[PDB]
């Protein structure tokens, strides 16, 4: 890892700024296209609507950050029934054998950007019925993911922590900067 | 008071049991209810007086929630105050664990231990039951306070002996508060 | 120390439904919007 | 653990089976606000959702500090139980269900007796006695219809 | 004819149009905001400061997204059904009482009809070209609910023109200057909001438009820009209900800044009833507008009918 | 590491679940493993009578009636 | 009218223009062959119904039957009383025993 | 092949498949003219063989495998010779173009400016890739016919059985067909060898 930096070095650190890329690009037009992809990420991470699919025991604590006492609605995060209206999908819980192409057709008629959360060990590494005949080996097989939540029920400040993580992963996207480098 | 249909024994109660009142002031009351939204009216004034109460919203990550000593969270290695690694390779944790997340290779040490050469525990296979921190002679494995270890990449929960004894590196002061706080329980 | 009750026991802990309080009658209900419609028209 | 318990002939200490009896309790009321939530989300009405999960995750706090787990807590074994009670925890428990009637009494206000939730609710799927012996149906399903079968009555 | 009538009269409509659609946005964000507090939760927080820019968050990621279509041959038909919501949402609030002229309406409650009916018209539009027999089945139960209201609201609306004697809708401004509708017309009241709970689609006739025993009935299919423009379409109509509220029964009171608050008061009453309520049936939801509303209209219109007699003697 | 030798036998016991009658009909060899683990959700049979139930009713009717059945389909599946 | 025609058509012009630029704003992926098909819950996939009909029927009926009770707040400060009265008493006195007729039966 | 000496060159001809620049970019509105597809010398002067994506990704783990395939330069054509005339009816006739209220027309290209014309202003007003890939190279690409040499080897020398064009083609533009207007497709006809070099004198 790295160390934690002490107060003595981190107070000779400046600030990091909202922006990862930095204030110091050199043209005027990659500036310009760095903070209009800025104002994008910042547009794209202030609301990200996460979909209904909650498939086993991780969705009742899905619905815990829905519950007054962690309140997903303070940062973007507003649940929607309808793939089309959705950004994110919330693997949660156990995928099996007969659930597989109903997820894939879920996520393909889901529209691009999407980014994809596996709650729970069901969702990411088949878990406690890895061994089973009728349990997906992890929906990484199936359903391409950008975070890993990790507890069996994540509690809910985890799973929240993986919606921040998402929100940091969509606050990087370079979009429009690879377009000036492409 | 209306009157019982059914006879109510000494064990039970009755819901919708209560016979519809046929008097005047009765039928009016519930006429009036029915066109004048009297209960809708009562449920908008509980609904209402709700946006006066605290939010109960905690403020994630500034404040964080409630915890127990006994928590379930990241597995962990720990070590003796000495130094040397607690984990003697016995394999109760390995025999323990349902969904068989953790894989145990052992050679004999240069000085004649038996410690470890792989320990390798699939956090994507774990299912966060605690029967191996139960099962552990010595103090070795053990359910760290951390739950903040959300992975980008698929690959990186797959916890070897060095991500393990780092967690037990890092996590060493609250893991031995909670275990001296706790072990009289268990 | 174990985990016990105190001593004389908890207190009665309430289960009972009690219902809000009902200021109103249909009667008086119904006499007071016949008032108020009947000044309101004049 | 019963079923173990029974293959075995061991029977577990009155302690046990008081923390048993009252997790079971806690249990219940746990499974009666997850049905009352998703039964009023499935009707329209979302706001006992939330009202009722403020006091789901009380009580899945105290689950945490018993065990370790919000959910699956792996605490009722065969033979008792896996671990003591922390002290202090029944110091709480009794604050929540002093508190816990007040929120019941603000759910009943705005569910029970409301008009729509009845025309949702009233002369809707009405199965019969001899339905419920004949299908096989246990539980709530046995006594909406009237039949006076309780599982921890009859067979404690 | 002088010009700057024109002029002035262009300028008015486009700011109307302009401050309409931002008073759409924050009323996105108010509704979110205290329909958490309806329940114990917080409101939208933590984006910008304090949760204001939040729907210009929306806005910029509904503007953003991949603009997907129910099939892949011919999708111009799915294109016209937010188009004409969002151009009737801000198309009926040329009646709105300006007591500063700019559009001179002497037939106002006739064009609120108007608009009305073509409420069912987009939204039959949006069942149809979206592929679906979900969104073929919430596009018949919003057509359903919004004709099976229509004759009661026009019925509703025809019993309060007999109070005023003409359509003009400044014309309750006058008949408001000692006290307001409210005191006389409280069952009318009660009524009226669920006249416009019916017409817009909200929480207690959400049959049509409901996450539960539908998915989404005709926005299943809508996204990327077009829910969007059907979400701000929907909103624009909760503003002009409001405002339609507190026209006819609150006093006009256009000029007076108490006004705007009452205006704001009874989208606070419309978010309010947004948390309470359960949703209705079909069948009692037929039952709701084709005999109970419908009598209650019939009844209490031959009461004005009646009353406006009586006063013609006396008067 | 090898779980406690049960006797070799058959037993169901059945307790009152909040959804209804949760049973174990658990059966074992005499091993440290159980032979058979049969599980009885009240769920599954409440589930059963769905097609009777829901014939003649409106779609808001069935889903109040999958809304009050009380379902649970981890336990339904097994 | 002809303001109105003049600011209807700008808010068509603008809308279409609004939704225009909403389509080259978005972010353009490759077309595949499930993201263009009808959502249907989870796995992929109605005839006429006649009480609906009946619906839009009875919806026209008393529609036509509005637009003939829509002009008598003009007419009754220019007509002559009784014969007002007595139309507009039997105008909906009949319909209230038609709807009261075809509840009971 | 002057910096890697034993680099394995495969050299499709035109590769067909689902996302592909060959069925979409045939398959598009901004390549139609008002119902109307223009085709260089109508089409029929032009013989392409194109290849399926699956058989030249057999075809490159064939060669990554099998270490005979060092610096061997690989000819990656279909099975079948087709002229583009009878490829763009077979297309129309599997979208249901055919029907007679559509106004399918096929015309010559040359006589049409307006279509170059859109072709350079598609290159220039877009910013990332132009829509359909209507630049004038694809237009340069399928002017130029499929030659294949003799004496260098095809795919079939790598142990790849290539599919047909009837089997996949359908199932690609089964969901391009356009709606049925309110009042199974033939087989397109293959050019042999001899028909190539009548066609060609
Ligand atoms: C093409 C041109 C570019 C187009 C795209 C622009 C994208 C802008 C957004 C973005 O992502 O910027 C990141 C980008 C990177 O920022 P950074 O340098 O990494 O972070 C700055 C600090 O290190 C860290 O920030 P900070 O801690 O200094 O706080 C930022 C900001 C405080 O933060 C904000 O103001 C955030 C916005 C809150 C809005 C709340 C009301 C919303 C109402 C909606 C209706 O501070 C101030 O504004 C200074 C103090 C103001 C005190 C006011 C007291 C009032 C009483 O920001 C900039 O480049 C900033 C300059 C450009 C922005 C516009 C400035 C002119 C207009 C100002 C408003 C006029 C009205
Ligand atoms: C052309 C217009 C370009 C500016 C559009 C407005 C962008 C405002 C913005 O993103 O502010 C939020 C962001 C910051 O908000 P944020 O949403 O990234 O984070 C909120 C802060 N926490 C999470 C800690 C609660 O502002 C900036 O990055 C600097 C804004 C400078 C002023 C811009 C115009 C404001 C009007
Ligand atoms: C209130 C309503 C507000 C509506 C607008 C809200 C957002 C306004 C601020 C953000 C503007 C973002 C513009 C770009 C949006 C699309 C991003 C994208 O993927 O671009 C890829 C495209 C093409 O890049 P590409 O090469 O990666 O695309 C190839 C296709 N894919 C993505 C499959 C690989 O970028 C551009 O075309 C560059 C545009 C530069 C100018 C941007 C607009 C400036 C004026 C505003
Ligand atoms: C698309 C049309 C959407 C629905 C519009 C309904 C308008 C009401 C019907 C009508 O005839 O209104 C007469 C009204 C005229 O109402 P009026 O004649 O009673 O008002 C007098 C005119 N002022 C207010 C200026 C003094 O005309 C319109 O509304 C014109 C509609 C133009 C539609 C353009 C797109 C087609
Ligand atoms: S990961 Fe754990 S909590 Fe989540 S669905 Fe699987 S068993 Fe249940
Ligand atoms: S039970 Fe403990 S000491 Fe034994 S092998 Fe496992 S971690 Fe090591
Ligand atoms: S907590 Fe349970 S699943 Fe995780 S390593 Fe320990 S025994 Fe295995």
């Amino acid at each position: 890892q790295q160390t934690l930096p002490v107060a003595e070095v981190a107070q000779n650190l400046p600030k990091k700024g909202y922006s990862p890329f930095g204030t110091k690009q050199s043209s005027v037009a990659e500036w310009s296209l760095a903070r209009l992809d800025d104002l994008l990420n910042w547009g794209r991470k202030g609301s990200i609507w996460p979909l209904t699919f909650g498939l086993a025991c991780c969705a009742v604590e899905m619905m815990h950050i829905a519950a007054p006492r962690y309140d997903m609605d303070r940062y973007g995060v507003v649940f929607r029934a309808s793939p089309r209206q959705a950004d994110v999908i919330i693997v949660a819980g156990t995928l099996t054998n007969k659930m597989a192409p109903a997820l894939r057709k879920v996520y393909d008629q889901m529209p691009e950007p999407r980014w994809v959360i596996s709650m729970g060990s069901c969702a990411n590494g088949g878990g406690y019925y890895h061994y089973s005949y009728s349990v997906v080996r992890g929906c990484d097989r199936i359903i391409p993911v950008d975070i890993y939540v990790p507890g069996c029920p994540p509690t809910a400040e985890a799973l929240m922590y993986g919606v921040l993580q998402l929100q940091k992963k969509v606050k990087r996207m370079k979009t429009l900067q690879m377009w000036y480098r492409k | 008071e209306p009157k019982d249909i059914v006879e109510v024994p000494k064990g039970y109660v009755y819901v919708n049991n209560k016979e519809l009142s046929m008097e005047f002031a009765d039928i009016t009351d519930r006429a009036a209810s029915t066109m004048f939204f009297g209960e809708l009216l009562r449920g908008f004034a509980v609904t209402l007086a709700h946006i006066f109460k605290e939010p109960a919203t905690i403020n994630y990550p500034f404040e964080k929630g409630p915890l127990s000593p006994r928590f379930r969270g990241e597995h962990a290695l720990r070590r003796y105050p000495s130094g040397e690694e607690r984990c003697i390779a016995c394999k109760l944790c390995e025999a323990i664990c349902p969904a068989q997340a953790i894989t145990i290779e052992a050679e004999e040490r240069a000085d004649g231990s038996r410690r470890t050469t792989r320990y390798d525990i699939d956090m994507t296979k774990c299912i966060y039951c605690g029967f191996c921190q139960e099962a552990c002679p010595v103090d070795a494995i053990v359910e760290g306070p951390n739950f903040e270890f959300s992975t980008e990449t698929h690959e990186e929960l797959l916890y070897n002996k060095e991500k393990l004894l780092c967690n037990g590196d890092k996590w060493e002061s609250e893991i031995a508060s909670n275990l001296q706080a706790d072990h009289l329980y268990r | 120390k174990q985990d016990l009750p105190p001593p004389g026991g908890y207190k009665k802990i309430p289960f009972a439904r009690v219902p809000p309080k009902s200021y109103f009658t249909g009667f008086t209900t119904i006499g007071t919007y016949v008032v108020v419609t009947a000044v309101g028209l004049g | 653990s019963l079923a173990v318990e029974k293959l075995l002939n061991i029977d577990v200490p009155l302690r046990a089976k008081y923390i048993r009896t009252l997790f079971a309790e806690i249990t219940r009321i746990l499974n009666h606000i997850m049905a009352v939530g998703t039964h009023a989300l499935d009707v329209g009405a979302l706001t006992p959702f939330f009202w009722l999960f403020e006091e789901r995750e009380k009580m899945m706090e105290f689950y945490e500090r018993v065990s370790g787990a919000r959910m699956h807590a792996a605490y009722i074994r065969p033979g008792g139980v896996s671990l003591d009670m922390p002290l202090g925890l029944m110091d709480d428990i009794y604050e929540f269900a002093s508190k816990f009637a007040e929120r019941l009494d603000e759910v009943e206000d705005v569910l029970t007796t409301n008009r729509i939730w009845v025309q949702r609710t009233e002369d809707i799927g009405i199965v019969t006695a001899e339905e419920a012996l004949n299908y096989g149906f246990s539980g709530v399903m046995l006594r909406g219809s009237g039949i006076k079968w309780d599982l921890r009555k009859q067979q404690p | 004819m002088f010009y700057m009538e024109f002029i002035l009269s262009l300028i008015g409509s486009l700011l109307l149009i302009i401050c309409v659609l931002v008073s759409v946005a924050f009323l996105t964000l108010l509704e979110r905001k205290v329909l958490g507090y309806i329940q114990i939760r917080k409101g939208p927080n933590k984006v910008g400061l304090m949760g204001i820019p939040q729907p210009f968050c929306d806005a910029i990621k509904l503007f953003t997204k991949e603009q997907t279509y129910p099939l892949l041959s011919n999708y111009l038909s799915y294109y016209i059904s937010p188009i004409f919501s969002l151009f009737l949402s801000l198309f009926v609030w040329m009646c709105m009482p300006f007591f500063v002229k700019l559009y001179s309406f002497n037939l106002g409650g006739l064009f609120f009809l108007c608009c009305t009916s073509l409420g069912v018209y987009t939204v039959m539009v949006a069942g149809w070209s979206s592929n679906s027999n979900y969104a073929l089945l919430g596009g018949l139960r919003a057509v359903a609910q919004t004709i099976s209201y229509e004759v009661s609201l026009a019925l509703i609306l025809l019993s309060f023109i007999f109070l005023i004697g003409s359509y003009n809708m400044i014309y309750f401004f006058f008949y408001q200057v000692y006290m307001w509708f409210l005191i006389i017309l409280f069952p009318m009241a009660l009524v009226w909001v669920s006249i416009s709970l019916a017409e817009t689609n909200r929480t207690p006739f959400d049959f049509a438009e409901g996450e539960s025993e539908l998915v989404s009935g005709f926005n299943v299919e809508y996204s990327s820009g077009g829910f969007a423009l059907i979400f701000m379409a929907e909103y624009a109509s909760i503003l002009f209900m409001s405002m339609l509220f507190c026209v006819i029964f609150l006093g006009c009171d256009v000029f007076n800044l108490l006004f705007y608050m009452k205006l704001t008061f009874i989208s606070f009453v419309f978010i309010w009833v947004r948390g309470t309520l359960p949703r209705f049936r079909y069948d009692k939801l037929m039952y709701l507008a084709w005999k109970c509303f419908l009598s209650f209209s019939l009844n209490y219109l031959l009461f004005f009918i009646g009353f406006k007699i009586l006063l013609f003697s006396l008067l | 590491t090898q779980g406690y030798q049960v006797p070799p036998g058959a037993t169901y016991t059945a307790i009152e679940a909040p959804k209804g009658e949760f049973g174990v009909y658990l059966i074992s060899d005499g091993s440290s493993r159980p032979y058979r683990c049969k599980i009885k959700a009240p769920g599954f049979a409440h589930l059963a009578a769905l097609e009777k139930i829901g014939k003649q009713h409106m779609l808001a009717d069935v889903v109040a009636i999958i809304g009050t059945l009380d379902v649970v389909f981890g336990e339904i599946d097994r | 009218m002809f303001s109105i025609i003049f600011i209807a058509l700008l808010i068509l012009l603008i809308t279409t223009i609004v939704m225009f630029l909403a389509s080259i704003l978005s972010k353009k992926a490759l077309i595949d062959r499930e993201k263009s098909s009808p959502f249907e819950c989870g796995f992929d996939p109605l005839p006429f119904s006649l009480r609906f009909f009946l619906i839009t029927i009875i919806f026209l009926i008393f529609d036509v039957e509005i637009a003939l009770i829509l002009p008598m707040i003009i007419i009754m400060k220019y007509s002559n009383i009784m014969i007002w009265t007595i139309t507009s008493i039997i105008f909906i006195l009949i319909l209230l025993i038609g709807l009261y007729h075809e509840w009971n039966q | 092949r002057d910096a890697f000496p034993n680099a394995t060159i495969i050299r499709p001809a035109d590769i067909y498949g689902s996302e592909d620049r060959f069925l979409r970019y045939y398959a598009h509105i901004w390549r139609r003219q008002f119902r109307s597809m223009p085709l260089w010398h109508k089409g029929e002067k032009t013989v392409k063989q194109p290849v399926y994506v699956s058989d030249v990704a057999q075809a490159i783990i064939n060669a990554a495998k099998d270490p005979d395939s060092a610096g061997r330069i690989y000819q990656a054509v279909g099975p079948k010779r087709y002229q583009l005339s009878e490829l763009v009816d077979w297309f129309h006739r599997l979208m249901r173009k055919d029907q007679k209220r559509w106004g399918y027309m096929r015309y010559d290209m040359r006589w049409d400016p307006t279509f170059l014309l859109k072709a350079k202003l598609n290159s220039f007003i877009c910013p990332g890739t132009p829509i359909g890939g209507l630049h004038p190279a694809r237009i340069e690409r399928e002017a130029v016919t499929d030659k294949v040499l003799t004496g260098v080897p095809t795919l079939e020398d790598l142990g790849v059985t290539l599919t047909t064009m009837e089997q996949q083609v359908p199932w690609e533009l089964r969901p391009y067909r356009a709606a049925l207007y309110y009042d199974t497709p033939s087989p397109p006809k293959c050019i042999e060898a001899r028909d190539e070099l009548r066609l060609f004198a």
